[PDB]
RNA sequence: GCAGUCAAGCGUUCAUAGCGACAUUGCUUUUUGAUUCUUCGAUGUCGGCUCUUCCUAUCAUACCGAAGCAGAAUUCGGUAAGCGUUGGAUUGUUCACCCACUAAUAGGGAACGUGAGCUGGGUUUAGACCGUCGUGAGACAGGUUAGUUUUACCCUACUGAU
RNA sequence: AGAACUGGCGAUGCGGGAUGAACCGAACGUAGAGUUAAGGUGCCGGAAUACACGCUCAUCAGACACCACAAAAGGUGUUAG
């Protein structure tokens, strides 16, 4: 279902992930909104299968 | 599963070997599925699987570790029906650790408990209870 | 900097009547009425005429001004919710087994019931909110539809349930099971 | 002992899933030193046993994020000390090393908790033996064996009771 | 741990630093009145919940010398350049 998978894609797979807290951010996001790390702005896409 | 019964063979307890594997007692020094608690020695009771060390036996069949499953209690437990019973002595029948019985005989009577749990050992024995 | 004074613009359509006293907003439409406290922001109202209506901020930081702007979007969401409305549409996804959703009647309180997800035994209840109308669509295949006057009502309900359809000790890049929103628009 | 920053490199490709050189900034007082302020008209000294409470730098259990996470297994990280963290062989041992069970057998503090609570195996009086050293009396943070563990009725604290 | 110059404590109370041998102010017969020092004036607590321009919102804010601690490295938090 080539229709469905990319739609289930966007929300499980098309993010970003912060390097210093592991959470899980908008795929176009510049900082993390997470204080533990600071609104860091060291971001990483996350990793395809 | 088993429902409780009354514990009377702590570690240490010597047992004598109920199957025709060679062996003549079991050694007992640790029981499955048992708790901790501080000076608190771990027991077993019918139908238990434990670790044993052969004592007097065949020679191939002493000075290792070996499971074990006891199928008589000479220490009195109360079954659900009210009965209050024991055994005359202890005896335990050498068993890999997935059940399978090393012998293939068991001599004298086999506690019902045991006999539920294990098939292997209700195969091998003649009277239960 | 502490702006001097900073407005916004409300367009209200023909048919739409806005009553606002004390930041309590009510709108009138030909869908229904919507209600909304603001006695948080510190913002002015004034009516220009039937068809426009301001809302200003007079010696703001940037902070406050911030806010102006959020109330001019929740007060149009309200207007296009009354003459408009919202439909929410969701899809229903999965590799292997079949997900059931149906509409159930738990003590008068209709509740949407969610099954096989997954193969798990376990029976998924969400509630639905009032005001939101869920019908299941014809002519396409595990589609949902959500229908309401307030976007927010319609939104978190449909969140509700796609939050209820996570996926627990598994990879989820490769377990893409789940009922996810798929479109978002007006009813009309 | 523990935690950061930088990123040349490792990782088939790819600095930062997980690691990370050359350098550099800290934290901790459960290591050992440095010092000699308090105590020589004396604060009973190693370990174990017993018992309570506290710390989190989390071994297990609850809920989650990340992966070079298909599943199973495992690894890294977050909120968390609520609740658990054992039975034995040798050794006086703390330490260490094996056997076994277990969801797991995490690390520490409390005058290096705790001797008018115990115990006295060790160290550290007087007896005695050996080796090396010394002409000798004797010495040895070298080995060995035998060696008295006192008092609460007072105040407070605590547990119960008028 | 050991030297140089000066001022101190020891030999010294009094006002202030909550508390302190050494810091700040000031050194002392017995009393009255007035004015001050250092330090303070929401309440404890004697004295403006005084005036003026800004800055800061911290799910571990901050708050006054000696003094009873915090760093490198970071933040599209907010402010000015
Ligand atoms: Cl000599
Ligand atoms: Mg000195
Ligand atoms: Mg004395
Ligand atoms: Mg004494
Ligand atoms: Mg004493
Ligand atoms: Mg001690
Ligand atoms: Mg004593
Ligand atoms: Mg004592
Ligand atoms: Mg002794
Ligand atoms: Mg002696
Ligand atoms: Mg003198
Ligand atoms: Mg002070
Ligand atoms: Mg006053
Ligand atoms: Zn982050």
């Amino acid at each position: 279902e080539p229709s469905l998978k990319a739609l289930a894609s966007k929300y499980n797979c098309d993010k970003s992930v912060c390097r210093k807290c592991y959470a899980r951010l908008p795929p176009r996001a510049t900082n993390c909104r997470k204080r533990k790390c600071g609104h860091t702005n060291q971001l990483r896409p996350k990793k395809k299968l | 599963t088993k429902f409780r019964i009354s514990l009377g063979l702590p570690v240490g307890a010597i047992m004598n070997c109920a199957d025709n594997s060679g062996a003549r007692n079991l050694y007992i020094i640790a029981v499955k599925g048992s708790g901790s608690r501080l000076n608190r020695l771990p027991a077993a009771s019918l139908g238990d699987m434990v670790m044993a060390t052969v004592k007097k036996g065949k020679p191939e069949l002493r000075k290792k570790v070996m499971p074990a499953i006891v199928v008589r209690q000479a220490k009195s437990w109360r079954r659900r029906d009210g009965v209050f019973l024991y055994f005359e002595d202890n005896a335990g029948v050498i068993a890999n650790p997935k059940g399978e019985m090393k012998g293939s005989a068991i001599t004298g009577p086999v506690g019902k408990e045991c006999a539920d749990l294990w098939p292997r050992v209700a195969s091998n024995s003649g009277v239960v209870v | 900097m502490k702006y001097i004074q900073t407005e916004q613009q409300i367009e209200v359509p023909e048919g739409v009547t806005v009553s606002i006293k004390s930041r309590i907003v009510k709108v009138v439409g030909p869908r229904g009425t919507l209600t909304k406290n603001l006695k948080h922001i510190d913002v002015t109202f004034t009516k220009v005429n039937n068809q426009l209506i301001k809302v200003a901020v007079h010696n703001g930081g940037r902070k406050h001004v911030a806010a102006l702007r959020t109330v001019k979007s929740l007060v149009d969401n309200m207007i296009t919710g009354v003459t408009k409305g919202y439909k929410y549409k969701m899809r229903y996804v999965y590799a292997h087994f079949p997900i059931n959703v149906n509409i159930v009647e738990k003590d008068g309180a209709k509740f949407i019931e969610v099954r096989n997800f997954l193969g798990d035994k376990k029976i998924r209840n969400v509630p639905v909110r009032d005001g939101v109308t869920i019908e299941f669509s014809t002519n396409v295949k595990d589609e949902i539809v959500l229908s309401g006057n307030s976007v927010e009502d319609v939104s978190q309900n449909a969140a509700d349930l796609q939050q209820i359809c996570r996926v627990r000790n598994k990879d989820i890049r490769k377990f893409l099971d789940g009922i996810y929103v798929s479109h978002k628009g007006f009813i009309t």
